């Protein structure tokens, strides 16, 4: 019965190690998403500016 | 005679063991079920990792 408790705890340690590295990868992705999403926002604003600018010139 | 003598001893040895060991079986068997869930989560986390 004691052996089975040593066997069990080992599995749940790996559950945490996987849990941490899985959340850690997603954590890095998050920053990337927010980096570019801003850059795309910057692009679209500039896009809309030309769109009306070119009209108001003509 | 043997069947009588032996199986009476067996039933006494069994029920004496069972009283002590059915509790320890449940202890040991409910722990086994924990491996079967500790494993099944392990794979989904590895897969998702």
């Amino acid at each position: 019965d004691s052996y089975l408790k040593h066997q069990e705890i080992v599995l749940d340690t790996l559950l945490p190690q996987t849990v941490s590295n899985q959340w850690r990868i997603n954590n890095d992705y998050i920053r990337q998403t927010c980096t570019i999403v801003e850059e795309m926002n910057i692009q679209q604003r500039k896009q809309i500016n030309d769109l009306e600018i070119y009209r108001k010139r003509l | 005679t043997s069947m009588k003598i032996q199986f009476k001893t067996a039933m006494p040895p069994t029920e004496v063991l069972l009283e002590s060991i059915q509790s320890k079986v449940e202890s040991i068997e409910q722990l086994q079920r924990k491996l079967q869930h500790v494993q099944p989560l392990e794979q989904q986390n590895n897969e998702m990792c």
